[PDB]
């Protein structure tokens, strides 16, 4: 119970298109926050080409969402306009890593 | 401003920051529904659910926003993935499941039309 | 001087071809560790498109080089093969985004 | 096994874990090393170079590692980067640049001809 640690954390907005004008739609959502454990790194690779690239092997443990489920929504707008909106409801945090 | 903080160190530190009273049970302050939740610390350390405690809280102090003046609490779905692993045990103890928590009263999802939070336990 | 904080380490490796073989070649090194502060998150998008993609912004602060200079070797292979490896010793380490 | 910790705590934390006396000064006590540093910590908060208190641990607590029994210390170019920045100062409290930080000594660069280690201060 470290409030650091990654997890879940809610809160209300309200959706509205960036552009069209609009009757704005109450939600509640969810968004992945804290510090994840595992230190971090990078250290240098080794090539025998005349060409490199590779330059590092890296890690890094962000905190990002585990499990998430799809919604969406409906807009009214201004003149004959309806318009229909989706994004993600997250139900896990994990922390997993920045590059795979 | 309208809201106000969770002062049940229990439930401190989930999702959430602010509650709001009087309980969607009708508790009137903290510090009783505090006492309440203590009863089923007993069951939290049995470990029925994972996601048993959240839930609880949800119930007792529910979430609160300055946004609009209702208050959050869980989605059905989740008690009930959560009812299934605990209504047994609390037979154990010879115990209903208490009618303050009928899953019936909770709305089905979260929507613009009801706003509740789900977990990854889940059900119609 | 917090020994958690993101900085550079320093080590002794010894460079050697992995296919062919070889003799070694003793070198000294440098990598990145530790934990950077800045706390990682991401939070739901929205599109009006039918398509989504674009599921969450993040941000994470990983631990990286900041400036790094080339360096190369030339290796010497039983039989006629001599050969050049190159790598990046690591000068300084910083905290950046870990995608940009 | 061979190499030894660092017991100062001012050069306690840097790029490397472990040491070897006798030093390259030739000291031959990470006591009495600890000693002569002592006398440059008002240099270092003057703040002449950043890379200073580094640099001088590298000469009185060189760097040590089991794969080979040599030192390891700093190269020229990251000293003049720092020598040039502190030369002067040094000269305010009336003081002579030490023969001991005599930057000819230390190899130009690090290869596997030599090993040094390098800051982002640099020079030939
Ligand atoms: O949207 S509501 O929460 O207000 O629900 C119904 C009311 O909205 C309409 C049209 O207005 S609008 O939705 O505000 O643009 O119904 C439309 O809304 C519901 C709710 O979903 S949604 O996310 O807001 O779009 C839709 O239901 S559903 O998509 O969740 O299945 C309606 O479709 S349906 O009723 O399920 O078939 C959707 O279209 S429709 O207008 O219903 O054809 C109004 O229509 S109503 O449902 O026939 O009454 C409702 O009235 S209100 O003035 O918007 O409150
Ligand atoms: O490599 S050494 O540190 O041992 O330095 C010179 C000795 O290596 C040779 C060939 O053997 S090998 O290098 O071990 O394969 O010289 C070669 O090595 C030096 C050092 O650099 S390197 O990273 O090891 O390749 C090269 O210098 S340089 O590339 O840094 O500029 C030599 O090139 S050069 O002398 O600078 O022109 C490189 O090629 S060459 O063999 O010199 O033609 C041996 O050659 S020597 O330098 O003429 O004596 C050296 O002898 S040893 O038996 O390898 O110790
Ligand atoms: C809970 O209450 C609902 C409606 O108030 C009722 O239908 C049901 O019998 C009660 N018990 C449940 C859902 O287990
Ligand atoms: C340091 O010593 C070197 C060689 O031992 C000598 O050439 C020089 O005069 C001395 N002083 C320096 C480099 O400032
Ligand atoms: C209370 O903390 C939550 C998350 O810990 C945060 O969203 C909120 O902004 C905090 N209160 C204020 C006034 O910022
Ligand atoms: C000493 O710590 C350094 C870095 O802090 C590490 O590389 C080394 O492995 C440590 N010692 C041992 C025995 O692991």
């Amino acid at each position: 119970s470290d409030p650091r640690r990654c997890m879940r954390h809610h809160y209300v907005d309200s959706i509205s298109h960036p552009l069209y004008k609009c009757s704005s739609k109450m939600v509640l959502l969810a968004r992945c926050e804290g510090h994840c454990s595992q230190a971090s790194r990078s250290e240098p690779l080794v090539s025998f080409s005349t060409v490199l690239k590779q330059p590092f092997r890296s890690s890094c443990h962000c905190c990002r969402p585990q499990t998430s489920k799809l919604k969406a929504l409906r807009l009214r707008c201004s003149g004959g306009m309806r318009l229909t909106a989706t994004y993600r409801y997250i139900l896990s945090c994990h922390c997993e890593e920045c590059n795979s | 401003r309208r809201c106000d903080p969770i002062r049940i160190s229990m439930c401190q530190n989930l999702g959430y920051n602010v509650t709001k009273m009087p309980n969607l049970v009708g508790h009137e302050l903290q510090t009783d529904a505090e006492l309440q939740l203590t009863t089923f610390t007993p069951l939290i350390q049995y470990g029925c659910s994972s996601q048993l405690q959240f839930f609880l809280c949800s119930v007792y102090v529910p979430m609160c926003t300055e946004k609009i003046n209702i208050p959050i609490g869980p989605c059905g779905g989740m008690c009930l993935s959560v009812k299934r692993r605990c209504e047994p045990v609390l037979k154990e103890f010879g115990f209903a499941w208490p009618e303050s928590l009928n899953c019936s009263k909770f709305p089905p999802q979260n929507d613009h039309n009801h706003m509740c939070m789900e977990g990854p336990g889940d059900e119609e």
